[PDB]
């Protein structure tokens, strides 16, 4: 009655039989923008079925010497589905999310992942220059659906240590206990509406802390799939398409 | 009884306004005769 769960959003549903729990980020639910906090004077669009559903990204194979991964939200969904078409025709944007990272392994495998959610996750450059200076490319800061591997996961590629990164909303995927992590995140920004193309709010991060080990003869290919879903999404400022 | 024809306002109105004006929700207009977009300068 606690290890079994089902999450139906839109026309899609996720079952699980070996879950742990569900984490609300900072104790709050994603909701629509109230009238006392809105600053635009147009009426927003709210599709509410066509954009609030579970989108499944690609799978990441987890190996012995993986140094870890990061996506940007809502960067990964600007080109998939009707959420990718409403986020290009409209200047303004507001949503929550509901994340789910699946990774199964047998009773003879061991290891652990750290699935956390970092608001305003800024990538650092990797040079000893005091001004010129190195800055990350656009496919490194805004990677898309294929993510990006960390170079230095010990400092999260931002000069900030992983050992204190449990202050963010997070779960663990311990292969002897569970196989999935679920984090529900509200809209966290200093402005009520903001653009979905320039500004990615937060970044999902999956880093294997204890490495994958298995005895000989076991299944060598352990993939990590990620299924995300917008919640309470609304757009504004209709114009022509800009990607 | 004597000579009679010896016997024989504004527009603006100030309001105490504290903050900027609000915005009320609207709908769509499909009718003739009532036009707010046509002016005469």
């Amino acid at each position: 009655s606690d290890r079994v769960a089902q999450l139906t959003v839109g026309n899609s549903s996720i079952t699980t039989q070996e879950a742990a729990n569900i984490v609300l980020a900072y104790g709050e639910w994603p909701e629509y923008c109230p009238d006392t906090d809105a600053t635009a004077v147009d009426k927003p669009t709210r599709p509410d079925v066509s954009v609030n559903r579970f989108y499944t990204l690609d799978s990441k194979m987890w190996q012995e010497n993986s140094t870890g991964w990061y996506w940007k939200f809502p960067d990964v969904l600007n080109k998939t589905g009707v959420f990718g078409q409403n986020a290009q025709f409209h200047y303004l944007y507001r949503s929550g999310f509901c994340l789910h990272v699946q990774c199964n392994a047998s009773k003879f495998h061991q290891g652990a992942l750290l699935v956390a959610v970092i608001p305003e996750f800024v990538i650092a450059g990797r040079g000893s220059n005091t001004k010129e200076a190195p800055h990350p490319g656009f496919t490194t800061t805004f990677p898309g659906t294929t993510g990006a591997t960390f170079y230095d996961p010990y400092v999260l590629d931002s000069g900030v240590p992983l050992s204190q990164a449990l202050i963010y909303p997070h779960q663990w995927i311990n292969l002897r206990t569970n196989n999935c992590a679920t984090v529900i995140v509200p809209y966290i920004n200093a402005v009520p509406f903001d653009s979905a193309i320039n500004h990615s709010n937060f970044g999902l991060i999956v880093i294997p802390v204890s490495p994958l080990k298995y005895s000989s003869g076991a299944t060598t290919a352990i993939p990590i799939t990620i299924t995300i879903a917008p919640l309470n999404s609304e757009f504004g400022g209709l114009r022509q398409a800009v990607s | 009884d004597p000579v009679e024809d010896i016997i024989h306002r504004a527009i603006s109105s100030a309001t105490n306004v504290e903050s900027a004006a609000n915005t009320t929700p609207s709908s769509h207009r499909l009718e003739t005769g009532r036009v707010p977009a046509l002016q005469a300068a």
